[PDB]
């Protein structure tokens, strides 16, 4: 059992994001670590955190039982904290949930460096890519730069033969770089005649550098057409409740980086009649909150159901919440 | 376009043994390789799609395995159901080109052929042909060189199990009677012979 | 349920041809079809795909300007033409529905062939009488040129071999028992 959240017109955007995040307990523990870290030598005192206390008074209302019986909260105080930062909905597209994931991380980084002379910690969706490039014709290759990423979103592609898409082609063909041309190399030393060994092609190179504690995963499932049109891609990804992400390492280790599957943000419909839902695990008991739970839920605004394994990886997914873990015992 | 090259054309298989058939790509194809089945005479089964997953009725013994440009497919706890050829196949990119395949071969202890030859029977030389004719029955490791043009070869399916052989010239009446004058187990060449009478 | 095919036919080089494939249990408007060719040497080589819904082929630029993909719903039906033909166009052709569940559905084989061709053969047995007993010995018989597919232990019979726009075939083991022919 988990309370509900009330939702009257636009606000289930917030309220499956919700459901969601208060399913990843490593964002939860952040954020008491974030909202109670202070530097005693200081002379400036931190700077209030509106965000991330409200933040942090719901997520941990919403992973617990429901005070009351049947009871549904309201994150409408949310919304306000959101509006003291630059934000305002100006058009149903920003109506998002992966935009507000956007908007709250965005502001949760406002709130770090308004507090400079205290260390906060760094939040726990935070990761980072690797640029790199090799050359085809020497193996040579080019230093690394980096990216940084709160989210995967992964861009859904299109069908060569109907086998079934899956996470692992979605996630490949995001790290996926192509050959590149034109480019002159030092290692070969060419251009021409004004250097002594064998303009060339090179390979890109993009992998993942830093591994985030909580990953967020985002099917771009929500588009426009040519023309100014909605598209919406209904394909089925299949997903595992168990991820690795070994494949996409720019380190080249035998140290495994494994992810459990914490919560699914759903998209239903379309126009007019589109809403957004949210599948997630049951939290912990005061008793055992350290042991995760395998029963599932399906939470629709002020509505909480029971669900089964099974229909949470038969839904269609938009964001994924997986979870860092060591080792696969459960 | 994309290039699928497995290692070789023939693996050899105990019966309960643990195979892996491998396919080296030309490229970062993703995890966009499928794995399929084709017994002599059926057309194709698919077996595991995006490198590692599988389909309804395949059996556990069938692992699919690698990322980017090296897969291999591996059947273990092999079962006499799995003799068959094995082709990978990429869709990550059109047009979707498949591998060369490999048959999977069943092994026992090794066996040198038996050999004969025949001349043309009276048949021909009465309707002006003169063709002679090799058998090559019952070699078990399948590798053979045999002995110029005018030449057919044709090869068996490996059965008991072993592999045959047939081999034959063509020749025609007068140059016949006018110009009467190894396999893995053997050091030198087994032929027969034949000259006239 | 099956994916049901139409039957082999010969055609001489330089002509053209078309072939079919056809649903049993589901609306081939449903999902994606391709084609593939097969020859023993070169293999299993992709032509193109169709979705039956509409009129988009995508094709191997190989074969672009000499294969053509079609469809027809009400008769649940799709067609592959192949236009000026050469003896490498001489192979099995197939069709392929994919699914999710289960694995993709392909159908029974279409064989195609191209010669400038009939013959029935005459066959001639293989007893080395002038030989010796030596029992442990072996004897059998070939047919000889054939064309266009001809007619019990201690057997061994080897597979056609194109002689020259024409078959042969031999068997191991005079007895032969062990109108494309007329015995
Ligand atoms: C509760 N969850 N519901 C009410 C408030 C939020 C939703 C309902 N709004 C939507 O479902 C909604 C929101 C956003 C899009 C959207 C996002 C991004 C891109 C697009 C595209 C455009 N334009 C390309 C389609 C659409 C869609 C929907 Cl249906 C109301
Ligand atoms: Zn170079």
């Amino acid at each position: 059992l988990v309370p509900g959240l009330v939702n009257l017109g636009n606000t289930c955007f917030m309220n499956s994001l919700l459901q969601g995040l208060s399913a990843c307990p490593a964002f939860i523990r952040w954020l008491e670590e974030f909202t109670s870290q202070y530097s005693r030598d200081q002379k400036e005192p931190p700077s209030h955190q509106y965000l991330s206390l409200t933040l942090l008074h719901l997520l941990k209302a919403l992973s617990c039982q429901e005070v009351t019986d049947d009871e549904v909260l309201d994150a409408s105080c949310l919304l306000d904290v959101l509006r003291m930062y630059r934000w305002q909905i100006s058009s149903f597209e920003e109506q998002d949930a992966h935009e507000l994931f956007h908007v709250i991380t965005s502001s949760l980084e406002d709130e770090r460096d308004g507090s400079g002379s205290h260390w906060k910690s760094q939040h726990p969706f935070h990761g980072r890519l690797t640029s790199n490039m090799v050359c085809k014709h020497c193996e040579h290759q080019s230093p690394v730069r980096f990216d940084t990423f709160d989210s995967l979103s992964l861009s859904i592609p299109a069908a060569t033969w109907g086998h079934p898409l899956t996470l692992d082609h979605c996630l490949h063909h995001f790290i996926s770089s192509e050959s590149v041309r034109d480019v002159v190399c030092d290692n070969c030393t060419k251009i021409e005649a004004k250097g002594t060994l064998n303009r060339t092609t090179f390979v890109k190179q993009l992998k993942l550098g830093k591994l985030p504690q909580c990953l967020c995963i985002h099917l771009q499932r929500l588009s426009w057409s040519s023309h100014g049109t909605p598209l919406k891609r209904h394909e089925h990804v299949q997903f595992n409740e168990d991820l690795s992400m070994d494949e996409y390492k720019y380190h080249s280790n035998a140290s495994t980086y494994l992810f459990r599957l914490m919560a699914v943000v759903v998209h239903h419909g379309d126009m007019h009649s589109g809403h957004f839902v949210t599948y997630r695990r049951s939290p912990p008991s005061a008793r055992n909150p350290l042991s995760t739970s395998n029963q599932w839920l399906w939470v629709s605004d002020d509505t909480v159901r029971k669900a089964s394994l099974q229909e949470v990886l038969s839904s269609s997914a938009y964001l994924l919440f997986y979870e860092r873990v060591l080792e696969v015992l459960f | 376009d994309i290039v699928m090259t497995q290692s070789q054309k023939f693996m050899s298989t105990s019966v309960g043994d643990r195979v892996s058939v491998t396919c080296k790509a030309s490229q970062n194809v993703g995890t966009n390789v499928a794995w399929y089945q084709q017994k002599p005479g059926q057309s194709p089964k698919a077996l595991i799609y995006s490198a590692s997953y599988r389909y309804s009725g395949v059996p556990d013994r069938f692992t699919g395995s690698g990322s980017g440009t090296d897969f291999t497919l591996t059947i273990s706890n092999v079962q006499s159901e799995d003799l068959a050829e094995y082709f990978c196949q990429q869709y990550n990119s059109f047009p979707l080109t498949f591998g060369a395949g490999t048959k999977l071969e069943l092994k026992r202890a090794d066996a040198a052929p038996t050999v004969s030859i025949f001349p043309p029977s009276s048949e021909q030389l009465t309707s002006g042909g003169a063709s002679v004719v090799c058998f090559l029955n019952n070699f078990y490791p399948k590798d053979i060189n045999v002995k110029q043009n005018g030449v057919l070869n044709s090869w068996t399916d490996q059965d008991d199990s072993t592999y045959s052989m047939s081999s034959t010239l063509t020749l025609t009446k007068d140059e016949y009677e006018r110009h009467n004058s190894t396999h893995k187990t053997s050091t030198s060449p087994i032929v027969k012979s034949f000259n006239r009478n | 349920v099956q994916l049901q095919q139409s039957g082999a036919e010969l055609v001489r080089p330089g002509a053209s041809v078309k072939l079919s494939c056809t649903g049993s249990g589901f609306n081939i408007k449903d999902t994606y079809m391709h084609w593939v060719k097969q020859r023993p040497e070169q293999g299993l080589e992709w032509i193109g795909r169709i979705d039956p819904a509409n009129g988009n082929t995508k094709y191997d630029p190989k074969f672009q300007g000499k294969a053509t993909m079609t469809a027809d719903t009400s008769s649940n039906t799709a067609y592959l033409q192949l236009s000026s033909l050469t003896s490498e166009d001489t192979a099995v052709y197939y069709c392929a529905r994919p699914d999710g569940y289960y694995g993709d559905y392909w159908g029974q084989g279409t064989t195609l062939t191209v010669s400038s061709a009939t013959t029935a053969p005459s066959v001639y047995p293989l007893a080395p009488v002038c030989g010796d007993t030596t029992s442990s010995v072996t004897l059998g018989c070939l047919v000889k040129g054939y064309f266009p597919p001809v007619t019990s232990s201690g057997v061994h019979t080897f597979p056609a071999v194109l002689q020259s726009d024409l078959y042969t075939l031999s068997s191991s083991v005079i007895t032969c028992n062990v109108a494309s022919s007329t015995k």
